[PDB]
DNA sequence: TAATGCTTGTGCCTTTATTAAAGAGGAAAGTTGCGGTGGATTAAAGCACCATCGTGCGGAGAATACGATAAGGCTCTTGCTTCATTTGAAGTTATTGACAGTTGAATCGAGCCGCTCAATTGGTCAATTATGGAGTCAATAAAGG
DNA sequence: CCTTTATTGACTCCATAATTGACCAATTGAGCGGCTCGATTCAACTGTCAATAACTTCAAATGAAGCAAGAGCCTTATCGTATTCTCCGCACGATGGTGCTTTAATCCACCGCAACTTTCCTCTTTAATAAAGGCACAAGCATTA
């Protein structure tokens, strides 16, 4: 699992800011969302792993990443 | 042939992507790419389906999230292509 | 044998929020109004969150509630947002609303 | 193992104020979440506010300052005549 | 007689502020605004002197921190001058 | 006590954002700034006096401003 | 009549912090180990704080620690800042900052 | 009635850190503050910790993962090296 | 304005799957008795908030000349959109294996409760020294030449 | 680069109040023991996550125009700024009243414990109907003339 980051392609990121009301897109938008992903992802994954190894399992469930969410004050319905 | 003048399809593709409510970042990548940010913190690592929907779910509307800003701040600046300066205002002024 | 939310005219659990109330430990004594308070109060959430929603789907010329529908009315109002900001609806969608100055 | 929620009276409640409109199991998710993350709320919340005048008890006081700081205007004072109003049916009943 | 050139005083009033930690609002006008916004919520209060300088001390960190984020947005749009617009853009992007 | 928000004289105004960092300042930066004060104020206030309210007391405390403050995530250390 | 702070090897009173932890009803039961664990990382805080605060008054030729030297600390370092991020400091004024396009 | 800070103990270790540095008694009023709120932020940690698994004792793991979930970074490492030296002191004595 | 491409919303047939409906029991809600611990009441006193009053200045308010920055407009070129072609990887289906999460019991380790006692810590008082303020010098920095 | 003038750190001397130390109360931490329970370990079982493979095929990659938006430069004006004069209400020191905060004792009332009964909700199973998909059609929007 190596530069999977790449895997978000530019129609997705373009389609994300479409949705977002965004008209014109430039260039280094695709690497700067990249990089802005991969943080948010580190930050809800760390605290996501913490949660479950807290309980001593090893399978990731979708209320570890809930509570992690919860924790950012991102709180999320529909998984509980 | 027929071509579109440039923007008139991009405000069509706007109207059309804020009245549906799908996912629009690929399942597959996006779960590679969580799988490997995850083997950063912990080896041996499996992770439930719904997991990775919930992380999808919330990593889309951050995204969301972030391009409205930035198309804020875009338009503040007196234009209409939004910039990597204008997602790093974004992003300082919401303490980020 | 008449339950506590007949006898207060309400349609929440009452004894079940009394349960929750005493298991979560949130302290060691607990009123015997405060059930019927805290039942009251989630009651009228509920039915004005639900109003919200029937109206929006109404105006869709549709017969069912949805998650988009949900969204919609809590983004729609001004309270309710203002206590949902940070909220995310699973499958919601966004609210429509584009620039003015985008517009050619 | 049982699981229980409030999808019952979600649906009485929604049978009250739309005769003839059904609803969706995701629907029915999203509002036992909300009404499950308002119960936490509003019971830490009393939770803090008993603690820190060192009463041992929570009443109807704590419920109701509690609804005064947490829901915001029109909503909490809404929300804490309907209160009001329940109290006094099940005191004087 | 001498004359600074416009901005110099201005710079050198910034460095000399950023030193102190004194607070900058008058006591009393803060003290008569706050009873009388108190006054809207329940009449015949008093105040404890303490509170007052509480409440003093945050809003003026408030506007501190508002002021910075304003200048921020002022120089996005290449300009030194803050203007209503960029409050209002910072306190937007901020979620208030 | 009325029109009372314009004891927030020009200067005041002025040297706040000084502190900030602003080198220039327009003209209706201080009805904005006014405007958002009291804003501000109204909000910290009607908490504060909540606070004293489910205490049964009637002179408002410096421990229910910090408990106010502390409500909207702008805590404040030196007031304990 | 050995305290647990000497036990443990620790400045931070172990016992008034257990008690904290029995008295404020945070759980049902305490282990033996919680105090000894929470007094350890509250004065590795303390001692980390107090540390760059003393530096920060050391490089202002000052003898004594005060609010504006704690909040220059705190706002020089990355991981204390991100714990304190919202935190106002009474009295601590501000990290002189003015941008580059300003000046002259 | 007497009031419980830790000003005796941010003295010694104030003494421990600059042994020849004073302190004001506002710094004092900041750093007793400080510790208090990180104390509370902890403890509620903690207990959400021992509700979530239904555990009703809250060991050194719970305050192990507390302060991995709260404190960022190379801050919580050292902190849970430092609070694992002391737990372990403890028990060996 | 106008014909035309053209993408979207309208309307009907199907179908499936997602919601509507019924029973066992089992898990939990309502009853009753008890009693002691917490809450409401009462009485007092003391301390902190309020309000008056003098004052005498430093900071606020207004005018004035002005020069520097915001804004509008022209140019141009390059970056970003749109459309045709091709393919490479995602989504789905069906199968399988083995690890990991749950549930149930024994039990041995462990924290709570109760009382004792002793000792660390906290409010009060006495003190002195770094720090605050005043006044002056030298270094620093800006503006017209 | 230079001179002149305004601004501020540095330096010293004096007042001061603010931090340091001692005492003695007084509140609470360490000790010891019994006891009930909980969390630890063991064990089976079962749920599902990961892995393989093939098939389709549509969305992503690439390239060729197409063109219009961002940016640089010039010009104008008007508006925040620095400086001087005037006045005004704010911060400070003193004093007096009082109400409202806090503490102590009492009485009563009300909620947790516990066993019991009964009752209402929740998996498992059966059914059915409305929204998604598909196919055909209208219809307003954009585009170059």
């Amino acid at each position: 699992l190596r530069d999977n980051i790449q895997g978000i392609t530019k129609p997705a990121i373009r389609r994300l800011a479409r949705r977002g009301g965004v008209k014109r897109i430039s260039g280094l938008i695709y690497e700067e969302t990249r990089g802005v992903l991969k943080i948010f992802l580190e930050n809800v994954i760390r605290d996501a792993v913490t949660y479950t190894e807290h309980a001593r399992r090893k399978t990731v469930t979708a209320m570890d990443v809930v509570y992690a969410l919860k924790r950012q004050g991102r709180t999320l319905y529909g998984f509980g | 042939p027929h071509r579109y003048r440039p923007g008139t399809v991009a405000l069509r593709e706007i109207r059309k992507y804020q009245k549906s409510t799908e996912l629009l970042i690929r399942k597959l990548p996006f779960q590679r790419l969580v799988r490997e940010i995850a083997q950063d913190f912990k080896t041996d690592l499996r992770f439930q389906s719904h997991a990775v929907l919930a992380l999808q779910e919330a990593a889309e509307a951050y995204l969301v999230g972030l391009f409205e800003d930035t198309n804020l701040c875009a338009i503040h600046a007196k234009r209409v292509t939004i910039m990597p300066k204008d997602i790093q205002l974004a992003r300082r002024i919401r303490g980020e | 044998a008449t339950s506590r939310s007949s006898k207060a005219g309400l349609q929440f659990p009452v004894g079940r929020i009394a349960r929750f109330l005493k298991a979560g430990k949130y302290a060691e004594r607990v009123g015997a109004g405060a059930p019927v308070y805290l039942a009251a109060v989630l009651e009228y959430l509920a039915a004005e969150v639900l109003e919200l929603a029937g109206n929006a789907a109404r105006d869709n010329k549709k017969t069912r509630i949805v998650p988009r529908h949900i969204q919609l009315a809590v983004r729609n109002d001004e309270e309710l947002s203002k206590l949902l900001g940070d909220v995310t609806i699973a499958n919601g969608g966004v609210m429509p609303n584009i620039h003015n100055l985008l517009l050619p | 193992k049982n699981v229980e929620t409030y999808k019952i009276y979600i649906f009485k409640v929604l049978k009250q104020v739309h005769p003839d409109i059904g609803i969706s199991s995701k629907a029915m998710g999203i509002m036992n979440s909300f009404i499950n993350d308002i119960f936490e709320k509003l019971a830490q919340e009393s939770s803090k506010l008993a603690r820190y005048n060192k009463k041992p008890t929570i009443t109807s006081r704590e419920i109701q300052t509690a609804v005064r700081l947490v829901l915001p205007g029109e909503l909490a004072k809404h929300a804490v005549s309907e209160g009001t109003k329940a109290v006094t049916k099940f005191t004087s009943s």
